[PDB]
DNA sequence: TGTGACACGTGCCTGGAGACTAGGGAGTAATCCCCTTGGCGGTTAAAACGCGGGGGACAGCGCGTACGTGCGTTTAAGCGGTGCTAGAGCTGTCTACGACC
DNA sequence: GGTCGTAGACAGCTCTAGCACCGCTTAAACGCACGTACGCGCTGTCCCCCGCGTTTTAACCGCCAAGGGGATTACTCCCTAGTCTCCAGGCACGTGTCACA
């Protein structure tokens, strides 16, 4: 209930670092939902690895390597 | 300059873990790179959906865009 | 269930050989591989340009989203 | 004009297999040339394996390497 | 292991020298190290790949140089 | 001429890899020496790109923006 | 964007000077001069990375040199 | 070869400023492009037996340069 | 076990969250026309289907042959520190310099 | 061609991060020997690949009528970015608690 935490300025932005000169107001739901995605995807990604690893915690290298299959 | 605060995509990463896993420890490290690589993706994303916007005669983005970029790069 | 005929894509695919190197032969059914993958592509590409045109309130499909289309698939 | 064989109505079918409904006249042509570009890659990565194997022809497993390599 | 701190510091300076470099930032080793890691995961995998289209189990010099001639 | 990096460490990251890629895999001795000097020749001329680049903005020391503006300009 | 004529005398010239006795056709003319339009968006591209990575904005016969150099030529 | 075309150009590319002698050596770089270009195409069409360079020749030029 | 890695309470600027608003642009539609596409009829220019030679894929058999591993050890080279300083990021200017007709 | 706002090398200017200098260490490597499993061809075989040859399938060409795209433009009209003002973190700063080979 915290993925809200990506708040309304930091889309825009990342959107304008994209080249984006205009947003609608709906793109902001629908980006919280895409990184929801995302970032359940390279986690789990890189928990079932680090499992694989023999640890009980997960590390930069982990993340880098559950990267790399994406 | 990374355009997402540092403690809310902690929390975030952290309650995605706990919901999937629980018992699991993330360090600065892990989660800086993690929030490269989102921030990365995110902006190629947002790249995508400009192209589609203006392909369709548009310069506002909306959900339309985000969708199809989507499908197209085969991510849905 | 081959939408390319067979015999004009043997020619097309020793064309392009032959400008790559001289004198190869080709297995029947490497060729046939390479065929199904052709259309595979193609199939694929104008899913995804027929895709971009109903998004743009179009049916006709046109040259711009095909570019689109690989701009946005990476190639 | 070598590659003229891949004909219009083989383009239609491709994309009415793709779901298209419509086709413009450019769509030819530029389908046209976007096989060419991934004909030419694959057949290249295909060539070179071939080579590699020390072979004077192309088999199966050389295409399907090719593809592998072109991320089909 | 992290093995690819064992591309010493000085292995990079006199890479570096070789060049007709003069003087070499602190931060150059580890972004030389991470290009180095991308070229080289890019070759291996090339020839790893070539290596198993030839139904080999030793990756022969043939594999690199098809490797290095795929890549640039 | 002679090599700059030393031959067994090299050996050792080639072979850890390639066991990141395709496990149980052995390595022909000429096939590592041709990767040696493959990877020093690619690093040589990143080094003397990257120090031209450095020298174009009027100083000596090369820092790791010249060497990702000399991979920018290359295509890598 | 570059205009047919000059690029049309440009390249007859060129010709003039390499082969003679040789002709060419809109479509000939027409992919040169998209090839040409590429070639120099990239270079220049790569020149304003230049300039950026030089701290200044001017792109001088520098960016010029270091794109041809690093490039290939 | 005009000035403003390369001004053109440069504004497709990006480029935001532009210097004195960047048009001359613009125009000695397009022509020693030109001139590889048409070399390669000469080399094909006389490997290719054809009495004029053809649009499909440049192609190859390009594809093979 | 010693050394290392997280969790909770604060002040404050800083960034985010409420509205207000004036435009910029999204959306729907009426022609419209006209400009393509689709579809249909006739035709022909091919593709798809049968024999031959032998080029080379493919299988079996070595056989030196080179890889993996396994030491002895020792010295060139790497890693910790310092000593020392040319060099990088940051200032003011004036001729050199690029933008508007 | 002209007339009007900006700036790159020079000179400091200061801190610094990098180049030696050196002691201590250490593992790369040169050598030696071994087991053996895979590379590299030898040799033989025969699969099928290329090259020629007759018939429906279909691709081209052309014409005609429906349709839909680009465009203008009414035509409101929706609602996003900029602005304003008010409210929740964020990094140091401590103080305390849990993990690992």
């Amino acid at each position: 209930d915290n993925i809200q935490g990506i708040t309304k300025p930091a889309i825009r932005r990342l959107a304008r670092r994209g080249g984006v000169k205009r947003i609608s107001g709906l793109i902001y739901e629908e980006t919280r939902g895409v990184l929801k995605v995302f970032l359940e995807n390279v986690i789990r990604d890189a928990v079932t690895y680090t499992e694989h690893a023999k640890r009980k915690t997960v590390t930069a290298m982990d993340v880098v390597y559950a990267l790399k299959r994406q | 300059e990374l355009l997402i605060r540092k403690l809310p995509f902690q929390r975030l990463v952290r309650e995605i873990a706990q919901d999937f896993k629980t018992d699991l420890r993330f360090q600065s490290s892990a989660v800086m790179a993690l929030q490269e690589a989102c921030e990365a993706y995110l902006v190629g994303l947002f790249e995508d959906t400009n192209l589609c916007a203006i392909h369709a005669k548009r310069v506002t983005i909306m959900p339309k865009d985000i969708q199809l970029a989507r499908r197209i790069r085969g991510e849905r």
